[PDB]
This record gives structure tokens, C-alpha cells and sequence, in this order.
């Protein structure tokens, strides 16, 4: 165990448009070992219906997973991804920015 | 490079005090997942994960289920063996990963086969490109090599890689033809955000593309830039396509000196983009 | 289709 900490991107399936249904994605990659905890947050609160992809890995043996949920972005609502892994002292939160 | 690949990815993870090791497999054709199996599922079975595989009969799912169940049991023995080879205690969690499959050209002919393994994320042993000999990473893997040679595994792997692996990949490519042999080009645009009243960020976007392989590069006065640039990892959209962007910080007033170059299999010709102010 | 071998290390 040299371990590797996850890279984290938070983004939407389609370009965001206020009031239009879409999917919110949190893509975690580059990590080892494979146990990981990922939550999607709306205004700091855990979203309940979140799905994820089947565990797979890259050529360098690092794992990746996509977590996703349906959502309708607004001007005001804030979204984020919260990640915990053995490699992190405390969970990491990455805020959704609609231009990233 | 009208070429295709089939890959299987197996992950076995021990968890002392929390049951026996979990085995997960997934199968891909190119960047498209098509099957899974999870030993932690309420009733473990190979399951379809793409529309074109659903047509396979019960004999397919039953056989493959049996294969993964046997392999899960054998990985558990491998894990116990590996713990002994490295003189490790019983208390810790360990991972054994396997990845294998075949690459074929436009005509369906084998280009290359693969069958290799990692222990705790580090290369452990690999079938060489010859499909006859092994490369072991250390003295522990040398023991595994000796066992693999005694059981004549490389011979059997050669026969799978040159035979079934290519014949099934060909079958999948024909049955999923509409998606698997379709390249979707990127939809591109460049955005501009002032950082300060003397710098701005130019961000070059590619969306909706398939397969995942792409190159996005920023040039200044036609020379590639890696200085004052940020490039994110290609990421899945969740509707089979991928996304990527690259950004560069530029001096205000110098935007016209910057071009974004995009290469993708779906593109007849590479694109050169610039920021176009409204 | 996966390989029908159950290879041990």
C-alpha cells in the first residue's frame, strides 16, 4: 500500500439551463485502493437517489467510478460532490461550477 | 486504426473480519461497457450492460456466470498465496486485479493479446506479447510464474486470445454495429472569462464525442503551449459520450494569438478554433 | 465472452 488519492470532477451531462432537467455527475478516478464513499449534495445536504457505474480501472490499475443523479438546475441551488477515501484526513467537497 | 478491442477487468478485494473477498468483473468493447458480475449481488450472475448484448441466449449468461464463480474462488486462493509470498499478516486488506483481451484491425485479424495482473496496484506478472512467456516483477511473482508454466497456462491463454476472444469481439461488433463502429465527433466551443483586468482564461471544450481518445491543444503564435495551461482528464457524460476541456491564461488583448487544435476519429479534418467575441 | 480458465497465482 502506496495508495493513490482520487481525482474528482463535478459536472453536468448537458450544458446547464435553469429549469431544464439534466444529470449531475461526480467522476472519481485515479484512486487506489477501491473502497470509496461518494455523495452528491444539494445546498449541503445529501441527495438520496444517486446511482453509480460498475467498478472498473485504467491501464495504470487505478479505479474509476461515475456517480450521477437526475436534477433540475436553478439560478440559486448549489450542488457539490463529497468524497471520502483512506487517503484523505477528512471528506473532500468539490462544488459544481457550470463552466467546468 | 479502424481497430477494436475487447477487454475484461477483474477486481478481487479481501476484507478481513468482513467476509470473504469480493470479486467484480466488467467487460468492454472499446469504450463501451457490455457486461458485469458482482459476487456481492443478491444472486450473482453475468448481467447485460448494453442493448446489443441482451439478445444472447440463457446458455451465454449461465456459462459465463459459472466462469466468474470459478474465477472468484481461484482468486481467493491466489490472494491467500500472495499474502504468504510477501510474508504479510492476516489483518490487512489486499487487491488482486486482472486485465485481459485482444485487439483487432479493420479486417478482424488479431493485432495483439494481453493477460496481466497487479497486486495492491503494482504490476505483478504479465503474459508477454509473444503469448508464450511471462514477465514477473519480483521473486514472489517468480513463484507464480513457475506455477503458470507447470499448468501450461500461456498455451491456453494463446488459444483463447487468438480464437474465442477474436471470434466473440467480431460477433459483438456486428451485433452492436450502429454504436460500436460509429465515431461521434466532438461539439466544440471556446469560452472567455476575465481573471483580472490584464489576464483572461480561454477554455476550449469538446462534448458529446465517442470514442474517448481525443487531443486538445492550445497554440500561441502557432507553438504548442503547456505553460499557464490546465487540461482535465477525459470524463464520461453518462449517455455513452465523453467530455474534455483545456484552458490557457492569456494577456488581455492577445486572445487572437491563441488557437485550440482538436483531433478526433470522428473528424474528417482536425479543427482549429479561436475565441470569437460577440 | 470471458476466458474459461481459472488460473491461480
Amino acid at each position: 500500500m502506496i495508495q493513490r488519492t482520487p481525482k474528482i470532477q463535478v459536472y453536468s451531462r448537458h450544458p446547464a439551463e435553469n429549469g431544464k432537467s439534466n444529470f449531475l455527475n461526480c467522476y472519481v478516478s485515479g484512486f487506489h485502493p477501491s473502497d470509496i464513499e461518494v455523495d452528491l449534495l444539494k445546498n449541503g445536504e445529501r441527495i438520496e437517489k444517486v446511482e453509480h457505474s460498475d467498478l472498473s480501472f485504467s491501464k495504470d490499475w487505478s479505479f474509476y467510478l461515475l456517480y450521477y443523479t437526475e436534477f433540475t438546475p436553478t439560478e440559486k441551488d448549489e450542488y457539490a460532490c463529497r468524497v471520502n477515501h483512506v487517503t484523505l484526513s477528512q471528506p473532500k467537497i468539490v462544488k459544481w461550477d457550470r463552466d467546468m | 486504426m479502424g481497430s477494436h478491442s475487447m477487454r475484461y477487468f477483474y477486481t478481487s478485494v479481501s476484507r478481513p473480519g468482513r467476509g470473504e473477498p469480493r470479486f467484480i468483473s466488467v467487460g468492454y468493447v472499446d469504450d463501451t461497457q457490455f457486461v458485469r458480475f458482482d459476487s456481492d449481488a443478491a444472486s450473482p450472475r453475468e448481467e447485460p450492460r448494453a442493448p446489443w448484448i441482451e439478445q444472447e441466449g440463457p446458455e451465454y449468461w449461465d456459462r459465463n456466470t459459472q466462469i466468474y464463480k470459478a474465477q472468484a474462488q481461484t482468486d481467493r486462493e491466489s490472494l491467500r498465496n500472495l499474502r504468504g509470498y510477501y510474508n504479510q499478516s492476516e489483518a490487512g486488506s489486499h487487491t488482486l486485479q486482472s486485465m485481459y483481451g485482444c485487439d483487432v484491425g479493420p479486417d478482424g485479424r488479431l493485432l495483439r493479446g494481453h493477460n496481466q495482473y497487479a497486486y495492491d496496484g503494482k504490476d505483478y506478472i504479465a503474459l508477454n506479447e509473444d503469448l508464450r512467456s511471462w514477465t514477473a516483477a519480483d521473486t514472489a511473482a517468480q513463484i507464480s510464474q513457475r506455477k503458470l508454466e507447470a499448468a501450461r497456462v500461456a498455451e491456453q491463454d494463446r488459444a483463447y486470445l487468438e480464437g474465442e476472444c477474436v471470434e466473440w469481439l467480431r460477433r459483438y461488433l456486428e451485433n452492436g454495429k450502429d454504436k460500436l463502429e460509429r465515431a461521434d465527433p466532438p461539439k466544440t466551443h471556446v469560452t472567455h472569462h476575465p481573471i483580472s483586468d490584464h489576464e483572461a482564461t480561454l477554455r476550449c471544450w469538446a462534448l458529446g464525442f465517442y470514442p474517448a481518445e481525443i487531443t486538445l491543444t492550445w497554440q500561441r503564435d502557432g507553438e504548442d503551449q503547456t505553460q499557464d495551461t490546465e487540461l482535465v482528464e477525459t470524463r464520461p457524460a453518462g449517455d455513452r459520450t465523453f467530455q474534455k476541456w483545456t484552458a490557457v491564461v492569456v494577456p488581455s488583448g492577445e486572445e487572437q494569438r491563441y488557437t485550440c487544435h482538436v483531433q478526433h476519429e470522428g473528424l474528417p479534418k482536425p479543427l482549429t478554433l479561436r475565441w470569437e467575441p460577440s | 465472452t470471458p476466458q474459461d480458465l481459472n488460473t491461480m497465482l
